[PDB]
């Protein structure tokens, strides 16, 4: 059938207007400054994403002092790169291992780590992933063409409070003496959620 | 508050489905919508737990017939009022009681650094830890109607502290105006099995949960 609830379903044919509409009206009120708001939107759009965290993994890849110092402090860590702030003040990195695969969800609503992913993708925000990622961790993965082996734990963390996640991927084997530009570009956002794996040479 | 907004082991909602080569903004009123929250924000309009609130109580079909960002459209319409900022016939008519009563906090100087630096959460103190790493700890079997953060699928369950947090803001006050009751703030892990029984189980997997102090007690 259509799209009703996992996120990519149509808005309603007005959406636009009564946005519109409000926007006027804070702008006239004096309680919004719309050259600031371009701003906002141009930081989300072009400056923060998952290029961020991926250099993070790269340079956690390469270097284990940092890698050390990242998963003693997160928002310290991240903030070496120069990434830092909103919804990502108290930063936890999840490392992966042979034994242990990480994931994390908002099963309450769509909190993400912003300064090292950018803004959730529509199906994290949604109910689809939201309400199964903690009862069915494999057969929710298993839709993205993940398989995790039956014998590796797997470790869902819902982020309920105040702390914000981003998983550090396995690197993948084969990248010998890679450049941490080269090995970045393995990484993928979904990687970072724990709901993919690093791209494959 | 039990609503529809807290899904964890619900059946039904069906496939993970993704848009390949999803843009950050699908349409460009989502875009006019999400760099409303920061703007708000800023100026002290309503917290961060208010807002989470705000979205709890909109209608269910609502909730979830409405694409993301109109959820968002829905706290700034309802909340607003809530809190007296504006009336409801400003909202209707989207035209302003009377002029220019107010100045934006969020400007364009100070954009980068408000968005890079963020607020957090975290306090220098509050309620003493009563629980360290390696203790066994049930989730109280507690229904607010208002805002809280223990979803609904951890209560009366019996878990493992892994990480001691420190001290953060309590959201079920912070969001009702009784202050922020600052206190520790627990990942709490779960057996899969624990939670959701033997069969719907696999025998590896665990569920991590962050939860405050109060929301706990000995095993
Ligand atoms: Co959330």
């Amino acid at each position: 059938h259509d799209h009703h609830h996992d996120g990519y379903q149509a808005p309603p044919e007005d959406i636009a207007l009564r946005v519109k509409a409000l926007e006027s009206l804070l702008i006239e009120k004096g309680l919004v400054d719309p050259a600031a708001m371009d701003l906002v939107v141009q930081t989300y759009e072009h400056k923060v994403g998952p290029r961020n965290g991926a250099k993070v993994v790269a340079k956690a890849w390469v270097d284990p002092a940092y890698k050390a110092r990242l998963l003693a402090d997160g928002t310290a860590g991240i903030a070496e790169l120069g990434f830092s702030g909103v919804q990502g003040e108290d930063m936890v990195i999840l490392e992966n291992t042979p034994a242990v695969h990480n994931v994390f969800v908002c099963t309450l609503c769509s909190c993400y780590p912003w300064p090292t992913l950018g803004l959730p993708p529509a199906w994290y925000k949604a109910a689809p992933y939201r309400s199964r990622m903690v009862s069915d961790p494999r057969g929710v993965l298993a839709e993205f063409g993940l398989v995790i082996p039956a014998n590796k734990e797997i470790r869902v963390w819902d982020t309920t409070a105040e702390l914000r996640y981003m998983v550090l991927p396995e690197r993948p084997a084969g990248t010998e003496a890679y450049s941490e530009e080269q090995l970045a570009e393995l990484v993928t956002r979904d990687s970072m959620i724990g709901t993919g794996l690093p791209t494959q040479p | 508050m039990n609503g529809i907004h807290d899904t964890g082991g619900a059946h039904g909602y069906g496939p993970v489905y993704r848009e390949p080569n999803e843009p950050v903004f699908r349409y460009d009123w989502e875009k006019t919508v999400m760099s409303l929250l920061p703007a708000l924000l800023a100026n002290g309009n309503f917290n961060l737990d208010e807002f989470r609130h705000s979205i709890q109580r909109m209608g269910p079909a609502h909730y979830l017939e409405g694409t993301y960002y109109e959820h968002w459209l829905h706290v700034f319409e309802n909340l607003l009022v809530e809190k007296g900022v504006l009336t409801a016939t400003e909202v209707a008519t989207g035209k302003a009681a009377s002029g220019k009563t107010a100045t934006p906090v969020l400007t364009p100087a100070i954009v980068d650094g408000l968005l890079s630096t963020g607020a957090s959460a975290a306090r220098e103190e509050g309620a003493r830890a009563r629980f360290a790493v390696g203790d066994k700890v049930r989730v109280l079997n507690k229904n607010p109607v208002g805002h809280t953060r223990m979803p609904r699928y951890t209560r009366g369950k019996v878990g493992t502290v892994v990480i001691d947090h420190g001290v953060f803001v309590t959201p079920d006050t912070a969001a009702h105006g009784k202050g922020e009751h600052p206190q520790h703030v627990y990942t709490v892990s779960f057996t899969s099995v624990e939670l959701w029984g033997q069969d719907a189980s696999s025998p590896k997997d665990t569920i991590r949960v962050d939860l405050w102090d109060d929301y706990l007690e000995p095993a």
